[PDB]
């Protein structure tokens, strides 16, 4: 009852998220947000269904190339979604903080979305293609057809490029917008903004920040966290794709 | 024929190229509409932008001014000018020169100018008068509405005599504009014109506001007052009119409707400097509120 | 002034006109509509072959 | 003095008594015998795009293939309804336009607005360069409508309670009409181009004479402003759409109001009315973003066209009665069939 019941929840969650994301997907911001819907749809169509089957005690052992592709798609999917939020924040800062030139800076001529997607795919599929990863326990795992690991600070580059860099911009960008609103309200006179900023940023932080802490920790030192807890953290982190609060 | 349809497609392509180019310009322009009562100074403000941002008529006004004063009856009759209508630009011509003369205008009166890499479009409404103003539904997309009133005319009557004084006509018109179905999401910039004439009237003891406005007797000056330097008698009268306009806006005002009061004199070039107009036009909080409630 | 005098003269001309029964007008309208209802493309739909827009 | 006003009031009593004796029976009683038309459903065959701002006017061509539209950004685009291909895009001297027209011969286009000036353009010319021909400028107050009797005469209805019959060759007013106490908002020429009507702002519509130049009749059955008017295809009746939800049908011969069209769930206004080819359907625009189809003889709604996203401000029906075009304020035109 317990093992089967958990699979029912995860299978429903994967299917439930797919319905919401597809329905949504106008202005430049709508075109920017369309990338989030595309990434969520791709995730729900490809990665989410395999997750329950893999988490089940029996492993499918479908293949080696298919497993490599499935592992590689995770970086491309996660990096694409997180990077777009920084672009949205930058666009909002341009629109709000600088009143004229909003129209002389933003143009229809897509290009930034393609560049971001290419950058996200650069760090995902290339390590899978070259197939050179990394110990005795690390070895002999791929001989029999799933362990995850990283060496030569691959996780450090993956975390900084995909997660650490966006959050450096996020604090600086969103600090100016809130500061301007506080002084602007005083002018009219002589809570809502705070709630909006909290709703916007708390989900992102509480969903992604704890995961990469363990991601960096497990490789830096000896074994201090189990595989199951790391998998559970990843599963909790995947909720943000369906959680993404916009319109 | 095949060539007949080919030519039509080529003609369609040429027009489509120009429409895309012209779509950029229309978006990057700001449009402002003037409003107010008669003999207020809407045209003078427009002429200011031409001078800064980018002979028989003069004598004609002087010709009419001399006859008007004599008909009522010379210097003594000029002092008691409240009873009979007379042109404001009388003493200046009898004794900025091109801006003092008044010329009647029927057709729309437009103006194009650029201040800082941004195009602005200011046009006058025009016309002798209306009680219907059915064209008001056309101006449903302007960014702001500029309102100009005569702050030194509270003891003179409308051109149709035996009517309400000029100030009360402005208050009634402001209420109609504010409570309009079509103009429900347009902000208002308020210009209290003719400040120099108000100072001269208050200094002399010929007339008092308390006679025409009974409520002025018990009025106390606001604590948060900033007399720019400044007699207390002049400052108190100056602020009372400004606060009287505000109580109309705050009553029926909502989240989208705002109001910007200002003090200005139209003839002076410095007081009409579009720098504060530019700041007020860019201080609009539509950008913030909109993305998300913020 | 004389605006009423000019106006009151106009109503005299409008008053002296000939009016017919409402029944005749209704019958004429009904007869015209019944006669010309045949060639009304909007009323009775036309086949798509004969439709220039489809 | 009061005696002159007393005679004016006395005469108004005679008119009402005369109209009462001529009402033998209502139109509803006679029309009850006929069968209802039934539900009418039509779909947008084509959609015309390219305008930037709201459309305020639209007029079909003589051949019922080309139509001209006017917008608030200063553009006058001529379309091709068959294949959706623009032919011209004439810039305008001002951005405020409230009317447009199209010549019976197809060689001229008219325009006007808040500039108090009616312009005339030339389409068929040497080197294919459209240029302004004449600029009639004798008015005060905005214009509302323009019509062509031929290539040499144009009728306009300005906003100063007057109407005039112009002349392109000389640019002078041949005659002028007076008698309204409010702004004139619309007009419609007779099929024989001998008489025309005009819906003023004082809830009164008249029947002028082009040649003689004096008013003939006056109908004042409404209760609010008047925004549209259109002649019956027969030429002996017209339908009026007012500011309130009611739309009424008048008759020239009897001189009285025949029937009224209204519904309990509609409290919006009417901006444009028109008939069908045989005078059986009375289409009408509305302020609730869609269009409704009435019945001339039965006075019941028989279809709703709700493919728009903003208010409908113009409407027209082709000469052969094969299509219906409705503009709106969302910069989109449509064709229904
Ligand atoms: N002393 C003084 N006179 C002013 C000032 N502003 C306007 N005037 C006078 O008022 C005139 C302007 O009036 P108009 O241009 O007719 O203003 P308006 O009545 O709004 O314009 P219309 O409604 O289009 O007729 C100037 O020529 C001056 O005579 C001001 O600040 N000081
Ligand atoms: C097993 N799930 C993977 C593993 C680690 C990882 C993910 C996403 C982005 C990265 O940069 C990563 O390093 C996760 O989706």
């Amino acid at each position: 009852v317990w093992v089967v019941g958990m699979g029912i929840v995860m299978s429903l969650i994967v299917l439930a998220i797919v319905f919401g994301n597809v329905l949504v997907i106008q202005t430049v911001t709508n075109y920017f947000i369309t990338s989030l819907a595309c990434a969520d749809l791709v995730m729900g169509l490809a990665v989410v269904p395999f997750g329950a089957a893999h988490i089940l005690t029996k492993t499918w052992t479908f293949g080696n190339f298919w497993c490599e592709f499935w592992t590689s798609i995770d970086v491309l999917c996660v990096t694409a979604s997180i990077e777009t939020l920084c672009v949205i924040a930058v666009d909002r800062y341009f629109a709000i903080t600088s009143p004229f030139k909003y129209q002389s800076l933003l143009t229809k001529n897509r290009v930034i979305i393609l560049m971001v997607w290419i950058v996200s795919g650069l760090t995902s599929f290339l390590p899978i293609q070259m197939h050179w990863y990394r110990h005795q326990e690390a070895i002999n795992c791929y001989a029999e057809e799933c362990d995850f690991f990283t060496n030569q600070a691959y996780a450090i580059a993956s975390s900084i490029v995909s997660f650490y860099v966006p959050l450096v911009i996020m604090v600086f960008v969103y600090s100016r917008v809130f500061q301007e609103a506080k002084r602007q309200l005083q002018k009219i006179d002589k809570h809502k903004a705070l709630k909006t900023l909290g709703i916007i940023m708390g989900t992102f932080t509480l969903c992604w920040l704890p995961f990469f802490i363990v991601n960096i920790v497990h490789v830096i030192q000896d074994n201090l966290i189990r595989k199951e807890v790391y998998i559970l953290l990843n599963w909790i982190g995947y909720v943000n794709s369906g959680f993404n609060i916009y319109c | 024929q095949r060539n007949e349809e080919k030519a039509q497609r080529e003609a369609n392509k040429k027009i489509e190229k120009q429409l895309q180019k012209d779509k950029q310009v229309y978006r990057a322009t700001h449009r402002l509409l003037l409003l107010g009562a008669g003999e207020s100074g809407k045209s003078t403000i427009v002429k200011q932008m031409r001078i800064l941002h980018v002979v028989q008529d003069i004598k004609n006004n002087l010709k009419e001014a001399i006859e008007t004063i004599v008909a009522a009856m010379v210097r003594a009759c000029y002092e008691r000018s409240n009873e009979y209508q007379l042109i404001d630009c009388a003493q200046y011509f009898l004794d900025q020169d091109l801006l003092r003369c008044r010329v009647l205008t029927s057709g729309i009166f437009e103006t194009k100018f650029q201040v800082d890499k941004v195009n602005f479009h200011m046009f006058d409404v025009g016309g002798q008068r209306d009680e219907r103003r059915k064209w008001i539904q056309c101006f449903n997309d302007v960014t702001a509405i500029i309102f100009v009133v005569a702050s030194s005319s509270y003891n003179m009557v409308i051109r149709e005599d035996n009517q309400t004084n000029r100030l009360q006509e402005a208050l009634n018109l402001f209420k109609s504009i504010w409570n309009n179905r079509w103009l429900r999401t347009i902000s208002v910039i308020l210009f209290l014109n003719k400040q120099d004439l108000l100072a001269e009237k208050v200094l002399a003891g010929k007339s008092k506001i308390e006679d025409y406005f009974p409520e002025f007797a018990r009025y106390t000056t606001p604590e948060d007052a900033t007399p720019e330097p400044e007699d207390p008698r002049v400052t108190r009268a100056k602020y009372f009119i400004r606060d009287e306009f505000l109580r109309i806006s705050t009553a029926s005002g909502d989240g989208r409707h705002y109001c910007y009061p200002h003090f200005t004199c139209a003839v002076d070039t410095e007081n009409i400097r579009r720098v504060f107009n530019d700041c007020r036009d860019i201080i609009q909080r539509m950008h913030l509120r909109q993305y998300e409630l913020l | 002034i004389a605006q009423a005098r000019k106006l009151v003269e106009q109503l005299k001309m409008e008053a002296n006109i000939d009016r017919i029964k409402v029944s005749k007008a209704a019958a004429d309208l009904m007869a015209y509509c019944e006669a010309h209802a045949k060639e009304d493309p909007l009323l009775t739909p036309v086949p798509a072959s004969e439709n220039p827009f489809r | 003095l009061d005696q002159l006003r007393q005679e004016a009031e006395q005469l108004k009593n005679q008119i009402r008594d005369a109209r009462k004796a001529c009402a033998d029976a209502t139109l509803s009683q006679i029309t009850n015998n006929i069968d209802p038309v039934g539900r009418i459903q039509m779909r947008t065959r084509r959609t015309l795009r390219g305008h930037l701002a709201k459309i305020y006017a639209m007029h079909w061509g003589t051949d019922s293939r080309l139509l001209v539209s006017a917008s608030q950004d200063g553009k006058l685009i001529i379309w091709d309804s068959y294949t959706t291909n623009k032919v011209h895009a004439i810039p305008l001297r001002s951005s405020w336009v409230m009317t447009c027209a199209y010549a019976p011969s197809g060689n001229y286009v008219a325009c006007g607005g808040l500039d108090n000036i009616c312009s005339i353009y030339n389409l068929k010319t040497r080197e294919g360069n459209v240029r302004v021909s004449r600029e009639l400028a004798g008015h005060t107050g905005y214009l509302s409508c323009c019509r062509f009797l031929d290539d040499n005469q144009i009728v306009t209805s300005s906003g100063d309670t007057t109407c005039a019959l112009w002349d392109i060759e000389t640019g002078q007013q041949t005659t002028t009409f007076t008698g309204h106490t409010g702004d004139v908002m619309s007009l419609s020429l007779a099929p024989d181009t001998r008489l025309f009507v005009s819906g003023a702002c004082d809830a009164s519509a008249k029947l002028w004479d082009v040649r003689e130049g004096m008013c003939r009749q006056t109908f004042t059955g409404h209760e609010s402003d008047i925004n549209a008017i259109c002649f019956f295809p027969n030429g002996n009746a017209f339908a009026t759409g007012s500011d309130d939800a009611t739309c009424r049908l008048f008759d020239l011969r009897a001189d009285q109001e025949l029937m009224t069209y209204s519904h309990d769930n509609i409290i919006c206004g009417i901006t444009s009315v028109s008939f069908s080819k045989s005078g059986r359907l009375l289409l009408a625009g509305y302020d609730d973003f869609n269009c409704n189809v009435w019945d001339a003889l039965k006075a019941d709604r028989a279809g709703v066209l709700a493919g728009h996203d903003n208010r409908v401000s113009c409407l027209g029906v082709t000469d052969d009665g094969m299509a219906v075009a409705t503009g709106s304020w969302d910069s989109f035109l449509k064709i229904w069939n």
